[PDB]
């Protein structure tokens, strides 16, 4: 028994249409599931389909038990960034008596659609102090930042949602020791 | 849920043993032990099929397992190797819903020396007078630094409760330097709120840093504090 699903971080806007290729190669007729990991998780049964033609649903998402092509692909029709997660598709012989064959794992990277992107470089002073970092923020999530020497650190970008005004930002951190150390450089 | 694992983090020195505890109660005749590694996807370990017995799954080298009761799965490391640095994760099924329930997962780390682990440096830095004025938006910055093992958990407390929304903290922490074997780690983590709230002299801001390090029962010979599961903390309060 096998299991090959798509591999590499797979990165939609929110949204989007999602689609997870998953393929099997299997003895009998098998159950077949998708498990979703969550950052700083693990795994949790997602959906599955016990036989052939059965649509499991979940969350939004949904596979069908497809005999003719032996696959169990994952759709979605609108992303959301709360979506992004470790994707893994898996099979069982039925009853559940069998240890289960995982897929190797699809990295989902659901990133915002920013409306009014406005990238801007901010200095903020340590509270205690004579400390300072540099604040990217606010650009849009097709703006790559791009990766620092071993003095200066520069963060990857994160995503933020402030619900309280149904509003996302996208923002990376640098800071350095050195005397010479401008926010304007930084990123 | 309903899988408990034992510890949640350990820091080990090579050539040491221990032991991870899995706990179940929902009677699941079958118990599994799997290690997630970047790019190999979660390969088993061991697995049980009930009380007494343990099977080989596709890496079991290095490990042993014990199925003593069938509430409980002990894996075991004889000899710890820094290949053994791994997230472990352990699960459970019973046959006749048949589908695996996974527990939180154990970061292991496994070091040269002991010398080597470090709590963090905490520090916030306050929202830019730039940012408000133009967005009426205000950014926190924590920034946690200096720490080995990366075993670190990261949160936001405003007025003494745990915030989750308008926070974001680094995936991954990034390495102090990075040619090195050893290297201690950063992580920074940001709260947005608004600039009104931010400039009520009334509201309190927290970062806090629970770092997981050494136990009670772990030899410490060494000029400075013992690096124990401790909380690092840095505030600040609203600036009118």
């Amino acid at each position: 028994n096998s299991v090959t699903q798509m591999e590499g971080p797979v990165t939609l806007s929110e949204e989007a249409f999602l689609t997870i290729n998953c393929t099997y190669t299997a003895t009998g007729y098998p159950s077949l599931f998708w498990y979703v990991q969550y950052p700083g998780e693990g795994l949790q049964l997602l959906l599955k389909a016990t036989k052939a033609d059965d649509k499991g649903s979940n969350k939004g998402f949904e596979a069908t038990y497809r005999k003719e092509t032996t696959s169990f692909h994952l759709e979605k029709g609108s992303v959301q960034v709360s979506d992004s997660a470790v994707y893994f598709c898996a099979l069982t012989p039925s009853g559940g008596y069998q240890k289960v064959t995982f897929g190797t794992g699809t990295k989902l990277q659901v990133i915002p659609n920013i409306q009014n992107p406005d990238p801007a470089v901010y200095q903020l002073r340590d509270s205690k102090s004579d400390k300072s970092v540099c604040l990217f923020t606010d650009f849009d999530s097709q703006t790559n930042v791009s990766q620092s020497d071993s003095d200066v650190y520069i963060t990857d970008k994160c995503v933020l949602d402030m619900r309280s005004m149904d509003f996302k930002s996208n923002s990376a951190v640098a800071w350095s020791n050195k005397s010479d150390f401008a926010c304007a450089n930084a990123f | 849920a309903g899988v408990t694992q034992t510890p949640k983090f350990r820091v080990l020195k090579t050539g040491q043993s221990m032991t991870l505890l899995c706990a179940q109660d929902m009677n699941h005749e079958y118990m599994y032990w799997y290690r997630q590694d970047p790019g190999m996807g979660l390969r088993l370990i061991h697995y049980s099929v009930g009380e007494g017995t343990t099977a080989k799954g596709e890496v079991p080298d290095g490990y042993n397992v014990s199925r003593l009761k069938k509430q409980n799965f002990l894996l075991g490391l004889e000899s710890a190797a820094p290949s053994q640095t791994s997230v472990y994760f352990c699960a459970s099924s019973m046959p006749g819903s048949y589908e695996q329930y996974f527990g939180p997962g154990t970061r292991l780390t496994v070091t040269e020396d002991l010398k080597n682990v470090f709590p963090p440096e905490v520090a916030v830095f306050e929202p830019s007078e730039a940012e408000i004025s133009h967005t009426q938006k205000a950014t926190l910055v924590c920034l946690a630094t200096g720490f080995y093992p990366d075993h670190v958990e990261l949160s936001w407390w405003v007025n003494g409760k745990e915030v989750h929304s308008g926070v974001c903290t680094d995936p991954q922490p990034l390495k102090e330097q990075p040619a090195l074997n050893d290297s201690r780690y950063a992580l920074s983590s940001r709260l947005r709120v608004s600039a009104t709230f931010w400039q009520n002299p009334r509201n309190h801001f927290r970062c806090q840093v629970q770092f997981y390090g050494l136990s009670e029962n772990d030899e410490w010979t060494q000029d400075r504090a013992k690096p124990v599961t401790q909380i690092v903390s840095a505030e600040a309060w609203g600036r009118a």
